[PDB]
């Protein structure tokens, strides 16, 4: 169905150009045990991705005239781009044993704001 | 809330959609999306549960670790024997 | 011959004591894609092992008074115990793929200071 | 060269072989090492340059990688499709 079938395609290449975003490297030097936690990185930008697309989708259904679709979307494309951080938690726990740890609280606060605007977007509708 | 309402309203007032602009449209399509936003509250609330209770286990083992006033009297009673 | 069997019989003796000071354990956790790269690690081993025994199989065949030749053969073996490091090189391609990596840049500049020292010896001889 | 004669000079001026104790032998031994130390160089160089190569090729694909002022402008083409 047209609906459905636009928001599972729009998703992935949504999702693979927030991935391309969280790319960094890390050098360890005389270390033994390392370990690297990414946890929850995926799933934060699988919703906030997933979620992304549903905005700039429920505009474009509702509104005609795409030229004025291709703006509302893509002025929601660059509020993700800015004000979006990342850390990088390196815990010593002995003298041999380090763990890079990469948090996704500031995913996890954005996808609130995100949410926000769905809402404020439906209801507006 | 309130808070997030004009960061909304403004980009909607600029040379975008304006009010006299919006269809309006009630039909099947509405339901259809109203389901998905409270799916969207199940999954993203189960998110945050499962990074909050992380968040407080990680500062429970701490506390129940207790520190002693020195750390250099538990390897005493083992050199003994 | 003689010399040829001496130096082929010491040198695998070498070698795996060298091989046995390079064993580390690294923990990965919450990853699909691990890249494992090790390369040349077990190369500049075998040269740098393969030079050491010629340092001490020289010194050992031109003198007698084997005492005096175990003496100077144990100073060498010391001095490449002390002062050799490793790196371990853990680039987050992406926030599924990491790549730890095995650096044999030290092993290659103390290759160098081998080296120096059988150019210097023999020059000296 | 002279920065690495010391560290070898120090130790046989010390309690181990001294210049008398050189035997000073010159016979069909001696041209054998020469070669095998020739050969020393080619090897050891060659770990060299195929380690120099790769370092230089790990700064080449990032140089070529073009990094634009903004890195979100990249999926904006396929959505509209």
């Amino acid at each position: 169905m047209s609906f459905e079938e636009k928001v599972e395609s729009l998703h992935p290449a949504i999702f693979e150009q927030l991935s391309s975003e969280f790319e960094q490297q890390i050098e360890v030097i005389d270390c033994e045990n390392i370990t690297i936690d990414t946890s929850h990185i995926t799933a934060a930008l699988s919703i906030q991705a997933f979620v992304t697309t549903m905005i700039i989708v429920a505009t474009q259904l509702v509104i005609a005239d795409e030229d004025l679709a291709d703006a509302v979307a893509s002025e929601i494309l660059i509020l993700d781009s800015s004000q979006i951080k990342k850390r990088t938690i390196i815990k010593i726990i002995n003298s041999r044993n380090i763990k890079i740890t990469l948090s996704a609280d500031e995913i996890i606060t954005f996808v609130q704001i995100l949410l926000q605007v769905l809402n404020s977007i439906l209801s507006e509708l | 809330d309130p808070m997030t309402k004009m960061l909304v309203q403004n980009i909607f007032s600029k040379h975008g959609v304006t009010k006299d602009k919006m269809k309006k449209v009630s039909d099947e399509e509405k339901e259809m999306l109203l389901n998905l936003v409270k799916d969207l509250q199940a999954k993203s609330q189960a998110l945050i549960e499962n990074q909050k209770k992380k968040k407080e286990e990680a500062a429970a083992q701490e506390q129940k670790n207790t520190k002693p006033l020195s750390r250099r009297e538990q390897l005493i009673e083992q050199i003994r024997q």
